[PDB]
């Protein structure tokens, strides 16, 4: 349908799709947090940045977001452009400024999308020396435990719970860096599809309480396809 | 009529270019320490004859392996459920080589006739109460209500009455009210349901005591509990 | 045991006529409740939610996003002093030190009496006429620290 | 200077101001050439020719971007079936140093009512909303009383002036957030939602308030059009011999002899504004720097005075014209404190939607506090440079972030001596651990 | 803290453990099992551990009549003091809240600010 040029190479992609699902369909690793195939693109996390040129001869273009840009015919992008790589690493670092020192005691450890994107960008050196912001937690039922310190404000939870699932009792509160995701008051999440948050949230804010009684890491699990 | 089940999954002689399909991640740990408290010798990994899968990590779980039955998603650099993007042809589409499962029956060439069995309108009866089924996600299933984590998630058993039916009966919310089914006697606390139409009695089906066969049945006797 | 009074409801449904959707009136509805009580109590979130026909998490999100909507108990008067850049050039720090010396309560706190709750704020739109403050619905410009006690006297 | 011959020709918006500073109502407003523009518009002109006239006049938005008003009004759809359209007036004015619309709404409310009536007739909008700030109380009383005064003269309501046009005006006050001034976040605030901005495209001209065609315009943009229609477009282009047409409310603020606001045409240089209109700095203080257009604008030096106040003239000078309301910074204000206050404001007013604003700005403010107290570490200046580089246009979700970092990068670029005079301590973010020898760089 | 990193980082797989959690919220191992018949003393477990809980001491004195008695449980491994690093405590760093450590009582952590605070 459409032909795109990525880092000099040429590929065949669907024109209706955006650039993130086009490049992910070709096996090109672009980091992302806020995009989900079911939920769509909103452009919040700014993690999926790629360098876009106007044509083949433009050497200096602009950083765009691949989830928010259509994969039209004639697109010239560079995932591995140095400025794009520096920007994506900087975004990971800005998310890392307030993250708690919890991976040994996090139930998402070994199954955490943030860990994967942090390694994929290659950010391993801390420069931030100041205090970290903290939040108190809420009780969200017998099924889901809550640890708001680990939130990266990707907005996947509210976009899944209100738009997709039409739940009413989960929202975002506050402003600036004090955004709080949860219920107005403690109490069991009433939705019949609340537990998908454990997959939807890319960090360990919403975790399975039934699994945390007898926890083990993902590499120690034995899996089979079942119904 | 069950001829399609051969194509639901391959047989136990199916191999990914000579490899058995793995059940375990390749970095599975502790294989010489799980059973070291019973016997310090290592038992042999169970052999599998039923399925193509092996009860070990010595197998195949490549994203591009020519198969439809994928036990779990993992890719280098993708440890999360987002590794499912590596297993699809396009992201958000279908599995790369097809989703497992086959439909047993196709659409028939010709249809049916019109059913001429039109029911009469519902009429309440004195004495007889129609049982209106109420279903709960956490109560109606036989196996999952025995999960301990649902014991707090299930509500208390309740019998739902129209406000007019509780006004003629003389009861309110919380008044235990005994009834009789099939010569047995069951007592449960009362709840008020405005949307429930009169002549009916709402019961939660599939609970401990209220079988789902009771749908469309009749309660001969209903009286205040003492 | 919170109940929304019938005149707050009459004003909310009066201002609900001016939109396609009642959600658009939610902010104004919250201000009406604050006008009656100084601040928005916790039960007013569910009251507003059930009258407007929107979820309570949307009302609480709106109320927490906007600074002027208060979700914690406030004092009799809300001192709102500007601490923005033009007031930084004109010397608000002396006004802050005078106010917080007199009241003795650092900014964001409440006086033992509760007569005054000191709060900093953004630019009040009166930048050219010097350091500015607002007490309730009254704006005072050309502020000097010496004038602070007498100004306090006005509000007893 | 203190005596100025204010004429209808050179001060079309502000020549109606009385000496006692009290507002002018509809009986006094119509005696001094009031609403004749809206009569000739409703009775004599079609909406499309009015839009073409406003495009030919070359009216630009006074909200701080300077986009052409007639082209934006021509972005509206050409489909009659879409008969539900809205006109929204951005009267928020929460940016520090911006006090211009307060004068227009407190003292000349019928100018705004007439301008929105004309703009609504051009845009075919049946309903108009004035998005007033909720701190401006006397502006809201005077606006609603003047609106209720105009409803009995047949200028609002049903069958206004005999034509079929139906326009209904409303005033709704805000709840006090700066991001509500962004036009898509103004549309979201009007809908009763958290005032996050929206992704562009689509534009509000097609999908705006409640998914209807919408056009958000600054107060002064709407107040300029009655002058255009009453006097004429031919008068309007020939006010100034400059690439920007019409008059602007320009002023100078800070600790100067006469801080204030005066309507002036475009192309006035800073020297007359500062020393002829504002009377210069107070005695015994010398001039260090000036921001041309509020807090979001870049700092400028003494060499950048004597330079015209145009969008493209200030644009090639390294800054942005913004609201055109200037700020004086003198020699006794420490620049680090000024930048720290600015970043405190911008950081604390972030809506929280996008990562590089929500998390970058708190880091920048904490670094600035460390520099101000004198505990700054040697990696701080390159971190501020990196923050300004990666917060530029197109990398964040809206334009609050580039506007937040423009003063920071200009103050580091021109005044690096003060910023680098608070680095008296070396870099250490780790504590020694006994039994583990560290990695020695 | 039963982080299971030592078990996975061991090349021979000689560590088995299960996480437990107190009502206080402190992670601790329900059981810890090291098979010393197979252990080669490579020290990858010590360097994998992010809490310094597991360490290698200068003591080679081992010998047994039965191989079944070479499997060490937690009571054979847990010593009365801190070993090589007397002062490091991991929970002081960690964000998770335990007794004596409410939210904001960690290193380089500010106090929790509620969304309902009057300050904007
Ligand atoms: C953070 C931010 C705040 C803004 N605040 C205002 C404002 O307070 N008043 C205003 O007129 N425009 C403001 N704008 C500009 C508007 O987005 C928009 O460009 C303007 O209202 C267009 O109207 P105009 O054509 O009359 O200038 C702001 C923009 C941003 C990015
Ligand atoms: S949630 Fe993810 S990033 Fe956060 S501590 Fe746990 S594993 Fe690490
Ligand atoms: S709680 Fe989870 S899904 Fe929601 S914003 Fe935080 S990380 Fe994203
Ligand atoms: S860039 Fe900052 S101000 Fe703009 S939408 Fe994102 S978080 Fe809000
Ligand atoms: S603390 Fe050390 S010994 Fe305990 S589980 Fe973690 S890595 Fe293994
Ligand atoms: S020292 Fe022993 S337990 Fe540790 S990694 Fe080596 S073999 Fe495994
Ligand atoms: S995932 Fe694409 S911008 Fe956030
Ligand atoms: S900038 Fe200080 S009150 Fe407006």
């Amino acid at each position: 349908m459409a032909t795109i040029h990525v880092d000099g190479k040429e590929y065949e992609v669907n024109g209706a799709d955006n650039l993130l699902e086009a490049c992910l369909s070709l096996g090109l690793d672009i980091p992302y947090f806020c995009w989900h195939p079911a939920l769509g693109s909103v452009g919040a996390c700014r993690q999926c940045a790629v360098k876009q040129y106007q044509n083949a001869e433009d050497t200096r273009g602009r950083l765009v977001m691949s989830c928010m840009t259509p994969a039209s015919d004639g697109t010239f992008i560079s995932i591995d452009d140095e400025e794009a790589k520096q920007f994506r690493e900087s975004v990971v670092e800005w998310l890392m400024t307030n993250h708690p020192h919890d991976c040994p005691v996090c139930e998402e450890g070994g199954n955490c999308h943030l860990q994967d994107m942090t390694v994929m960008t290659g950010h391993s050196f801390r420069r931030y020396r100041f205090t970290k912001r903290t939040h108190r937690n809420q009780d969200l039922g017998p099924f889901i435990s809550h640890e708001m310190n680990r939130c990266i404000a990707c907005y996947r939870c509210v976009r899944y719970y209100k738009d997709y699932a039409d739940g009413t009792d989960l929202g975002v509160y506050g402003a600036h860096d004090n955004v709080y995701f949860g219920r107005p008051e403690d109490g069991t999440l009433e939705s019949e599809f609340s537990g998908n948050l454990v997959e939807i949230c890319p960090t360990g804010v919403f975790t399975d309480k039934t699994h945390s009684e007898r926890y083990n890491r993902k590499w120690d699990m034995q899996f089979a396809p079942s119904i | 009529e069950l001829a399609g089940i051969k194509d639901a999954a391959p047989d136990a002689t199916f191999r990914i270019r000579g490899q058995k399909l793995a059940r375990e991640p390749h970095r599975y740990s502790g294989r010489t320490a799980m059973r070291a408290n019973i016997s310090v010798h290592e038992p042999r990994q169970p052999q599998d004859i039923d399925t193509m899968f092996t009860f070990s990590m010595e197998g195949n779980n490549q994203p591009t392996a020519h198969r439809s039955q994928v036990p779990f998603a993992w890719a280098p650099g993708w440890n999360s459920p987002q590794a499912w993007n590596k297993f699809q042809d396009e992201v958000g589409g279908k599995l790369r080589f097809g989703d497992p499962g086959v439909r047993l029956f196709e659409t028939s060439e010709n249809g049916l006739d019109y059913f001429t069995s039109v029911p009469a309108r519902f009429q309440p009866q004195d004495g007889k109460w129609r049982i209106a089924p109420y279903y709960h996600l956490f109560g109606s299933d036989e196996l999952s209500q025995r999960a301990p984590v649902f014991q707090s998630r299930m509500p208390q058993p309740y019998i739902k009455l129209n406000p007019a039916d509780a006004a003629k009966l003389g009861v309110n919310a919380g008044t235990r009210v005994s009834f009789s089914y099939d010569g047995n006697t069951v007592t449960l606390p009362v709840e008020i349901a405005e949307g429930l139409t009169a002549g009916q009695v709402g019961l939660p089906m599939g609970m401990s005591g209220i079988a789902p066969v009771l749908a469309g049945a009749h309660l001969e006797d209903l009286k205040e509990a003492q | 045991a919170f109940e929304l009074s019938a005149a707050e409801r009459e004003a909310i449904e009066h201002e609900m006529h001016h939109y396609e959707d009642p959600r658009a009136a939610s902010i104004e509805a919250l201000k009406i409740v604050q006008k009656q009580r100084g601040w928005v109590p916790d039960g007013a979130i569910h009251a507003i939610a059930d009258v407007l026909g929107i979820p309570a998490s949307d009302v609480e999100g709106v109320a927490t996003f906007y600074s002027q909507i208060f979700r914690q108990p406030v004092g009799r008067h809300v001192i709102r002093y500007c601490d923005s850049v033009v007031c930084h050039i004109n010397g608000y720090q002396g006004i802050q030190a005078a106010l917080e010396k007199k009241l003795n309560i650092k900014p964001g706190q409440t006086t033992f009496d509760g007569r005054f709750t000191l709060l900093p704020t953004c630019c009040l739109g009166n930048c050219d006429k010097g350091p500015n403050m607002m007490i309730d619905e009254d704006t005072h410009a050309h502020l000097t620290p010496e004038a602070i006690p007498e100004l306090l006297e006005r509000y007893k | 200077m203190k005596n100025i011959i204010r004429t209808p020709e050179t001060h079309p918006l502000t020549w109606r101001l009385r000496d006692d500073k009290q507002p002018v109502w509809l009986d006094e407003y119509r005696s001094k050439n009031g609403y004749e523009g809206a009569r000739k518009a409703l009775t004599g002109l079609s909406p499309d020719e009015i839009v073409n006239q406003v495009k030919d006049a070359g009216l630009k938005g006074r909200g701080g971007a300077g986009f052409s008003t007639g082209l934006k009004w021509s972005l509206m759809p050409k489909d009659e079936s879409m008969n539900i359209r809205y006109l929204l007036c951005n009267a928020d004015e929460m940016e520090p140093g911006t006090y211009k619309d307060r004068l227009l709404m407190e003292q000349l409310p019928h100018l705004l009512v007439e301008g929105m009536l004309i703009s609504a007739f051009a845009l075919k909008a049946y309903r108009g909303y004035i998005f007033l700030r909720g701190e401006y109380i006397e502006a809201a009383v005077n606006l609603r009383r003047a609106i209720a005064e105009a409803t009995e003269a047949g200028l609002l309501g049903k069958n206004i002036m005999g034509t079929g046009f139906d326009f209904e005006l409303f005033v709704h006050t805000g709840a006090g957030r700066y991001i509500c001034g962004e036009e898509t976040a103004l549309i979201n605030s009007l809908e009763g939602r958290r005032a996050n901005p929206r992704s562009k495209p689509p534009f509000p001209a097609t999908s705006g308030a409640w998914g209807k065609p919408t056009c958000v315009n600054n107060v002064e943009t709407l107040c300029n059009v009655p002058a255009i229609l009453a006097n004429g477009v031919e008068w309007y282009q020939n006010i100034s011999k400059s690439k920007d047409a019409g008059t602007k409310l320009m002023g100078f603020s800070g600790r100067v002899k006469n801080p204030g606001l005066w309507e002036l045409p475009f192309g006035t240089t800073a020297r007359e504004i500062l020393e002829d209109y504002a009377g210069g700095m107070r005695d015994g203080l010398k001039f260090k720097a000036w921001q041309p257009g509020g807090a979001g604008t870049d700092f400028l030096t003494e060499a950048h005075l004597d330079l015209p106040m145009e969008f493209e003239s200030i644009g090639k000078a390294g800054s942005r014209l913004g609201t055109a309301l200037a700020m004086a910074v003198d020699h006794e204000i420490n620049m680090v404190s000024l930048v720290r206050n600015l970043e405190e404001f911008f950081a604390r007013e972030s809506c929280g939607w996008c990562t590089p604003c929500r998390d970058g700005l708190p880091w920048s403010v904490k670094i600035l506090r460390a520099l101000e107290r004198g505990e700054g570490q040697p990696g701080d200046i390159e971190t501020l440079e990196q923050l300004c580089r990666f917060l530029g246009p197109g990398k964040t979700f809206c334009a609050h972030a580039p506007g937040a970092v423009e003063p920071l990068q200009s103050a580091i670029k021109y005044f690096r001596e003060e910023f680098e005079a608070g680095i008296k301590q070396p870099f250490s973010n780790t504590h020694l651990i006994n039994g583990i020898q560290p990695n020695l760089l | 803290v039963a982080c299971n990193l030592c078990a996975v980082a061991c090349p021979v797989g000689c560590i088995s453990l299960q996480k437990a959690e107190t009502k206080d919220g402190r992670w601790y191992p329900e059981f810890f099992r090291i098979n010393f018949s197979r252990c080669i003393f490579c020290g990858l477990c010590e360097e994998a551990c992010p809490t310094t809980a597991i360490q290698l001491t200068p003591d080679f004195e081992m010998g047994e009549y039965k191989r079944q008695d070479l499997v060490y449980e937690k009571e054979d491994l847990l010593i009365s003091g801190p070993g090589k690093y007397p002062e490091y405590n991991f929970y002081r760093m960690a964000g998770m809240a335990i007794d004596g450590k409410d939210k904001g009582e960690a290193e380089n952590e500010a106090k929790p600010i509620d969304v309902k605070s009057l300050l904007p």
